[PDB]
């Protein structure tokens, strides 16, 4: 049956509007893979039909434009419109060609205002990506989770945009008659799917400059001049497509902002020129003023000896006029920069008759008389319509607030640069979509394109200004939320992005200082993260406060207390994640800890120095919980350091203790070696955090009660038990086949070298008894076992390289300070 | 490495552009200053051109400013478990606390017609509802310290300058009738949040300015970043300025309200809480004064700490004094019987030591005095 | 594996090979008679390289039967169509295709 | 068992305590201390008692005699019943202020919270249990507190609308088997009528607000709403309710209902089920937690969605639990979008099973392609 009969059977006219609800249901949120499948059942020539059918009803019309604009028009246009706060504008010749005001000659201060949304602009929006709708072409050989993200169904926005302008003053033409019949039904159903059609394209830039010039003449013909008849803002129009005329008025001052942007980086681009061969031409004065003046040239070469932050300060600080000495910039240029702050300021109609000439003013005088004309209902539009008006008279307001988020670039690296807002536009778009594997596959590959991209360690100062790290945070929050109880499904991501935000902190001091602020946050979502290996969210949490002595003192008291009650539970219960592999049932988990103790270590280690203000807070809360040692130090039943070391090199000698006993997984744990390495652990903590030589020469109370302490709970004779122990080597044997344990399940020097550091760094050597009675058992078979693994074979194994690295670092160092 | 680090001209260009624009803005637009408040207030306070029909009914539909009141009433009473930002309300509650106070024998008379004209201005924001909104937006924030409470607090302490009557009495009418005990759930939440004095901070700060950190892309010499001793300092002062700013004018009627709820089914006393703040604040001034006991010199940034501590502790008794004058018998058996009187205590013997300690030196004259007028 | 019948022949001469373009102006159509997809709605020739394996193997086998300016009616069983996997979303499992291909020119 | 617990947990109905004084006449006087009073649970319909294996218990209705459940206030722990007043009575003791020990009448014990702590609560919340002590702490005084009206009329109402479908329950599975034939019905008659009449009051009085409400009232009954929801839930009416259409479910039409029960019933059968989807729609719009409950048993509506005595009921039941948690839709899979499909086919074409389509693919604003690949793979491409 016709369609058109739809608009008598009403039972039939609710369902089909349902199904076409449905039909952007199913396309919603950037399914383009299923908006693909929609161009099977409802076609390009249904659609653009069903746009020009004057007689279609209501729902259907307004169903078919929005089915359009889902399919076809709505995962670019949420991308770009993603893109349209962010202003990264290239340093090119167009660019320079960007001025504020139009060429003109009506005064000296400002001229007759531009167009909005016509001329030039040359900020960096990363182009639309669309595929032709095919259905004969083979399936392809690539799977889910491997094959390419589909993109948008193609559809020629060319004729599109045209058709859009066309029916736009159809309905301008139409509206003026008054006629009794508006298509459609109702005037709403006439205005507004095409004005939605219309603000979409306007959004995604498919109108061109004369097609904007024709679209300000349908909204008000006589104040867009250049140089009935009614616009659309002398209608009196319903609440509904009042929204729309917001939106479409959002967009051009939106095109304002932008526009004082690009102006302002052009004059950036005019100015530095300038002010580089003025300050490099005083330079070389600065060199020959020896010759007319004295030892008073640190008045002037105090410039050249101050980094340029402060330098351009300096030289800008001239506004008030009333700090002219300091700036040694000639008045021309003095007057260059006066003057572009005069026109800057009449840009934006600070200061310098019903005709509104300008849209800032168009805008403020149609806000308030769409407001006085009748109580507005609908939230949204008061909503609006409040911003929009609050926009056109904070006009510095909102330049003030979108510069943080401007940056210039070199031309050179535009292609880098694309690539890499492409990259952010797939992180973006999957911020509100649910845990997929092909939605897992898609962050991935694009992070790893991230790390691939030079402009990633080039600018990171535009790096955070985008503010990736925020959003690759809010993916972790997602993923750790879902399943927050079960399981942290999807590890392969969850170990991609902590990657990459490790990778982050360590590319500058200002995005690891960033990323700081985070610290808590990440803090209570990784009380649930101990089920994850690898790039745990606790090793991104360590190195936000890597060798950052600033941030190391800011870090908070109960940041630590949570740390170290985490701990507490590690060492009073077992891992869940050790008993799902099989693995032996034991009281305390040994990985945990010691993933806990190197972000204590890097809380309290900064440059090679204590800090003594987190170290203090730290220790007294493993003094008050006692069981955070582990089996031994516990006091009550408890056995000797060096007692649970000849238990734990057992464990690790004898098979099926050490594991499940059903690497060989890549990652196997030792749980023999675990124990045995959570002590090396938590000595180096305690060695790292000692109170320093000059403190306890000073006889600080609480260095020495801490000290004193701290000596208390570790007898010496257990250290040198440790120290002695004799060291699995090496040997050749069977026909020249090097016998080399494996390096996770033997005595490896990583546990002796916190031992040396503890003696070193809390008890210290004293007499030569001492220094001889370690010596001999401790220091001595390791150094033997070097000079015998010293040979062009053994050299190279992983052993002789690690006792390479250890004498140097653990015992050579103290010999040289114990050398008297 | 200053000395031998690359001069200006040696910048690459878009580098030089980079920092640029960020100094731009802060010695240029930061420091211009455009007054658009009182007239974009005008502008939406006007009835342009619909009272000419006088239609019968006069059912006077809400001029524009009063529109936007009503929406910002409705938004703040959804029930809505967290109260989310609105830079939209931030800007709008900004622009209407800045368009009402715009502010030597200057005379009685025109001295009267500033205040006249004051009252005006606070005139054009109450009678559409501002104070109710205020109110309403205090009891939804739910005690959640931010910036959209502080532009909350900020505009109806510039609704209530001079301690306007009818404010008050709308104030008192709209927290009787709707019997709201969420409102003082809320202030009492944020007193108790405020901040003291913190000797641990105060000594990472001096150790993070022993150290003077420094960018890479340039250097910034002694950075005036975000402090972390008194950073909601201006907050509890304008908290405690909205609560003097209340009862202030002896409005008995609204002093016994903050004392005890008769309609509310929970009765708040915010009298003794306000007393328990002092507490925690006489014992961080006690602390920090016993950090430079020892100290025969107090330096500058202890200097600028006394300095906004006292001025907090000046409103605090200020809001105090305000409490109990007209008299209010209720509030003054309350103070009676609270824990003020240690408070008093403690800073009795911190003054006591305090001023000798300041006398033997020159340049704490300018602290010195600001503690004359605290006591 | 393809049953072709003619509509409205052309030429009958020249034969698509491999090495150029085959540009088909089809009109594709599911077994029970409702129209799945056309390139006249489209109003642009769908334009594939021969031999690339990019279309589908029935139409690719059928293809080179017709000549220039040849219309025909094509019929693709499952096994040289999508088959049991089918077209997510469009074409059911195990389904019979018939095409309208009319090979309109070559490049 | 009574026990002392914080937080939020005894802002519900289960912490209200009835203080009802011996006296017949003036029950409603002004307490002075040191008075016999007895105390009784409102939503269990038990009293305080002193029993001796247990201690300090809640006993039933018909064994509170006065000795073990009295108890006596007074104003310090100072070691001293008063004659009582015909008429208003002295105010003495106040609401939040005040400080008064609770003493036993009889055995002269006093409340206290169980010190010993098991290693359930050393880990998890504390929830002393309390033991009616010898003498007890220092801090063993306790504070009253005013409870608004509203509530303490819906905790009523939780024990009689507990008690009057529990004995529904309790009828109807008495006949769960044993077919009736040619005979008489099983036990007692069905409270149909009760049923009904209490049916329909709870639909009305947890029937949302009218649009049509100023906009800012409209929310405080948004807000009435909502409290009486989570109350009526938390005291396991809503786990009560999805037992009466378990029960009632099993019976394929009317007179199979008749077979079991009775053609008395019978006429009345179709009209019970109707209802009680309704109150469970009632009792779960518009509550995030509440709709939540569906999410472990998702598939218990999916396979009465084809049941001819409530269709509209069941789908609009569906409807309140994916509208409102968004985690329904994360456990929805090809076996429920294959049977709402199955709807359309064998109800019709109705277009509120297209909103439930609707609601599987969005939440909250954030997409799920674990369920929009599936509509669009077993609905569209059959194009009938």
């Amino acid at each position: 049956m016709d369609i058109l009969e739809l608009s008598e059977r009403l039972d039939l006219q609710r369902f089909h509007s349902h199904t076409l609800r449905l039909y952007r249901a199913v396309c919603a949120l950037g399914n383009n893979r299923v908006a693909h499948a929609l161009c099977s059942h409802v076609d390009q020539a249904q659609l653009l039909h069903a746009l020009e059918d004057a007689h279609l009803p209501g729902p259907l019309r307004a169903g078919y434009y929005d089915l359009l604009i889902s399919i076809h028009l709505e995962s670019a246009c949420r991308s770009r419109r993603s893109m349209l706060s962010e202003y990264i504008v290239p340093l090119t010749p167009e660019t320079r060609a960007i001025t504020l005001f139009p060429p003109g000659r009506k005064g000296g201060n400002a001229r007759r205002h531009g167009l909005p949304g016509v001329g030039v602009t040359t900020s960096l929006r990363p182009p639309h990506h669309f595929s032709p709708p095919c259905f004969v072409a083979a399936l392809p050989a690539a799977g889910v989770a491997e094959a390419p993200a589909r993109l948008s169904p193609a559809i020629p926005l060319e004729a599109l945009r045209d058709k859009a302008l066309r029916m736009l003053g159809e309905a301008v033409r139409d509206g003026g008659q008054h006629a009794r019949d508006p298509v459609g039904g109702s005037v709403e159903f006439q205005f507004v799917p095409v004005l939605k059609l219309v603000s979409t394209l306007l959004v995604m830039g498919i109108f061109g400059d004369e097609d904007v010039k024709q679209i300000l003449k349908m909204i008000e013909p006589e104040v867009f001049t250049e140089e009935l008849e009614e616009g659309l803002l002398q209608m009196k129009l319903p609440e509904s497509v009042k929204l729309q005329m917001c939106n479409l008025l959002e967009y051009f001052c939106d095109q304002e902002l932008q526009h004082r942007v690009e102006s302002l980086a052009a004059f950036a681009e005019r100015y530095v020129d300038k002010l580089q061969a003025n300050q490099r031409s005083r330079y070389a004065l600065l060199m020959r003023a020896f010759t007319m003046s004295a030892a008073e040239t640190a008045r002037r070469t105090r410039e050249f000896r101050s980094p340029p932050q402060e330098q351009i300060n300096m030289l800008l600080h001239f506004k008030d006029e009333a700090d002219e000495e300091d700036c040694p910039l000639p008045e021309d240029i003095r007057q260059d920069l006066q003057d572009f702050h005069q026109d800057l300021l009449a840009h934006c109609g600070i200061q310098l008759e019903k005709k509104p000439q300008s849209l800032q003013e168009l805008v403020s005088h149609m806000v308030v008389r769409w407001a006085q004309e009748d109580y507005v209902q609908s939230p949204e539009l008061v909503r609006a319509m409040f911003s929009l008006l609050h926009r056109q008279y904070d006009g510095l307001g909102e330049l003030l607030r979108a510069l943080p988020r401007a940056y210039t670039i070199s031309p050179s690296s535009v292609e880098d640069t694309m690539s890499l807002l492409e990259c952010l536009g797939q992180i973006r778009s999957l911020l509100i979509v649910q845990m997929g594997p092909q939605e897992e596959n898609l962050m991935i590959q694009s992070i790893g394109n991230i790390m691939n991209n030079k402009v990633f360690y080039q600018h990171p100062n535009l790096m955070r200004a985008l503010g990736m790290h925020e959003t690759v945070m809010e993916v972790m929050v997602n993923v750790l939320g879902g399943g927050e109880t079960k399981e942290i499904r999807f590890p392969k991501m969850v170990t991609s992005c902590c990657r990459f935000l490790c990778y982050f902190c360590r590319i500058s001091r200002q995005n690891q200082r960033s990323m700081f602020d985070h610290l808590s946050y990440l803090l209570e979502n990784s009380g649930i993260g101990l089920g994850m290996q690898g790039s745990t969210p606790l090793d991104v949490a360590a190195a936000s406060v890597i060798d950052n002595n600033e941030l190391a003192l800011a870090l908070q008291e109960q940041d630590l207390e949570k740390v170290v009650s985490y701990l507490a539970g590690c060492g009073l219960q077992s891992c869940p994640m050790l008993l799902a592999k099989g693995y032996p049932d034991i009281g305390w988990n040994p990985c945990g800890g010691e993933r806990y103790l190197d972000f204590l270590r890097f809380a309290v280690f900064v440059n090679g120095e204590s800090v003594e203000e987190n170290a203090n807070v730290v220790v007294r809360l493993l003094i008050r919980k006692p069981e955070c040692f582990g089996p031994a130090l516990r006091g009550e039943g408890g056995s000797g350091l060096l007692a649970a070391i000849e238990e734990a090199i057992r464990i690790s000698e004898d098979p099926a203790r050490d594991g499940p006993g059903v690497p060989p997984e890549e990652n196997r744990v030792h749980l023999g070696h675990a124990i045995m390495s959570f002590y090396a652990a938590l000595i180096d903590l305690l060695g790292r955090c000692a109170p320093e030589m000059h403190l306890i020469q000073a006889g600080k109370g609480e260095a020495l009660r801490i000290r004193a302490i701290l000596r208390s709970l570790v007898p010496l004779d257990d250290l040198v038990g440790i120290i002695s122990l004799p060291l699995q080597i090496p040997t050749l044997g069977k026909d020249g086949a090097l016998v080399q344990p494996k390096m996770s399940a033997s005595f490896v020097p990583d546990h002796k070298a916190s031992m040396v550091l503890f003696l070193d760094r809390v008890y210290g050597i004293e007499n030569q008894d001492f220094l001889l009675h370690v010596l001999d058992v401790g220091f001595l078979p390791d150094m033997r076992a070097a000079a015998s693994l010293d040979t062009a074979t053994f050299s190279t194994t992983e052993m002789a390289l690690a006792l390479n690295r250890y004498l140097c670092l653990a015992v050579l160092p103290l010999i040289t300070k114990c050398a008297p | 490495a200053c000395f031998r680090m690359t001069p200006l001209y040696n910048l690459p260009t878009h580098r030089a552009c980079n920092m640029f624009l960020e100094s731009y803005k802060a010695a240029w637009i930061l420091t211009e200053d455009h007054s658009f408040e009182d007239r974009m207030i005008d502008d939406l306070s006007k009835a342009g051109e619909q009272e000419e029909e006088e239609e019968e009914v006069e059912e006077k539909k809400p001029d524009p400013l009063h529109q936007l009141v009503l929406h910002f009433s409705r938004t703040a009473l959804t029930e809505k478990s967290k109260l989310d930002e609105d830079y939209l309300y931030m800007a709008y509650a900004d622009i209407m606390a800045k368009s009402c106070h715009l502010e030597v024998e200057v005379s009685f008379e025109e001295k009267e017609m500033e205040k006249q004209r004051l009252l005006y201005q606070q005139s054009r924001l109450h009678t559409r509802g501002a104070a109710e909104m205020v109110l309403q937006m205090i009891s939804a924030c739910k005690g959640e310290t931010g910036a959209m409470v502080s532009s909350t607090l900020k505009l109806g302490i510039s609704i209530l300058n001079g301690g306007n009557a009818e404010v008050q009495q709308k104030m008192l009418d709209y927290l009787k009738d709707k019997k709201e005990v969420g409102f003082f759930q809320s202030i009492q939440a944020l007193m108790q949040t405020c901040s003291v004095l913190d000797l641990n901070a105060f000594e990472r700060q001096n150790k993070a300015e022993g150290l003077g950190m420094v960018n890479e892309d340039g250097t910034v010499i002694n950075r005036q970043n975000g402090e972390k001793v008194m950073a909601d300092d201006e907050f509890t002062q304008d908290l405690f300025r909205f609560l003097q700013l209340l009862c202030e004018g002896h409005n008995n009627d609204f002093q016994n309200y903050l004392r005890t709820q008769t309609g509310n089914t929970t009765t708040i006393n915010i009298i003794i809480c306000t007393v328990d703040y002092l507490l925690r604040l006489q014992e961080s001034i006690s602390d920090f004064y016993w950090y430079y006991s020892g100290k025969d010199v107090i330096e500058e940034q202890g200097k600028r700490n006394f300095s906004k501590a006292m001025s907090v502790a000046k409103q605090v008794f200020n809001s105090l004094t305000e409490y109990i004058q007209g008299p209010c018998t209720g509030n003054q058996q309350s103070l009676a019987h609270s824990r003020l009187w240690d408070a008093v205590v403690g800073f009795l013997h911190v003054f006591a030591h305090m001023m000798m300690k300041l006398a033997q030196d020159s340049s704490q004259i300018e602290l010195l005095k600001e503690l004359l007028d605290l006591q | 594996g393809v049953e072709i019948e003619t509509i409205s022949p052309g030429d009958g001469r020249t034969f698509p090979k491999k090495g150029q373009t085959c540009v088909v102006h089809y009109t594709g159509m599911l077994q029970n008679g409702k129209k799945f997809d056309s390139s006249r709605d489209r109003n642009k020739p769908f334009k594939f390289r021969i031999g690339k394996q990019e279309v589908i193997k029935g139409f690719e086998e059928g293809a080179a039967q017709m000549s220039l300016g040849q219309r025909a009616k094509l019929t693709c069983t499952p096994d040289v169509a999508y088959g049991a996997t089918g077209h997510p979303g469009v074409i059911p499992p195990n389904a019979t295709l018939i095409f309208d291909v009319e090979l309109l020119n070559l490049e | 068992l009574v026990y002392y617990e914080g937080g939020a947990v005894c802002t519900h109905a289960r912490s209200l305590w009835r203080l009802e004084p011996l006296r017949i006449s003036w029950s409603g006087s002004h307490l002075r201390w040191g008075q016999p009073l007895r105390i009784r649970h409102v939503t269990t319909g038990r009293y305080l008692a002193l029993t001796e294996d247990q201690g300090l218990v809640v006993v039933d209705a018909c064994k509170a005699h006065t000795k073990a459940t009295s108890f006596c206030f007074r104003v310090s722990k100072e070691k001293l019943p008063k004659r009582d007043v015909e008429g208003m009575g002295p105010p003495e003791i106040k609401y939040g202020e005040s400080l008064c020990f609770v003493q036993h009448v009889a055995s002269g014990l006093w409340l206290t919270y169980a010190a010993p702590d098991p290693k359930a609560l050393r880990l998890g919340v504390l929830k002393k249990k309390a033991i009616l002590h010898q003498e007890g702490h220092m801090d063993d005084a306790l504070f009253l507190t005013r409870c608004q009206q509203e509530e303490s009329q819906a905790a009523r109402m939780i024990h009689s609308t507990a008690g009057l479908y529990n004995q529904f329950i309790k009828g109807l599975d008495s006949f769960s088997g044993k077919p009736r034939g040619s005979g008489p019905p099983a036990g007692p008659a069905l409270p149909i009528e009760a049923v009904i009449l209490s049916l329909q009051d709870l639909i009305g009085y947890f029937e949302p607000p009218s649009e049509e409400l100023q906009h800012e009232e409209k929310q405080s009954k948004l807000r009435s709403l909502r409290n009486r929801q989570s109350l009526f839930q938390e005291e396991g009416m809503l786990s009560l309710v999805l037992n009466c259409i378990d029960r009632l479910n099993v019976y394929t039409t009317a007179a199979h209902f008749a077979e079991y029960a009775g053609e008395e019933a019978a006429e009345s059968w179709k009209e019970i089920v109707n209802l009680l989807y309704e109150l469970l729609a009632s009792l779960i719009r518009g509550n995030r937690a509440n709709c939540a409950l569906f999410s472990t048993n998702l598939d218990w509506v999916v396979s009465k969605l084809d049941r001819l005595e409530a269709s509209s009921g069941i789908l609009e039941v569906l409807y309140c639990v994916l509208i409102e948690s968004p985690e329904v839709l994360n456990i929805i899979q090809e076996n429920h979008i294959k049977s709402i499909i199955s709807l359309l086919d064998k109800h019709g074409r109705n277009h509120k099973v297209l909103d439930v389509l609707c609601s599987l693919c969005v939440c909250n604003g954030v997409a799920v392609r674990s369920n929009q690949d599936l509509i669009t793979e077993n609905l569209l491409p059959g194009r009938e």
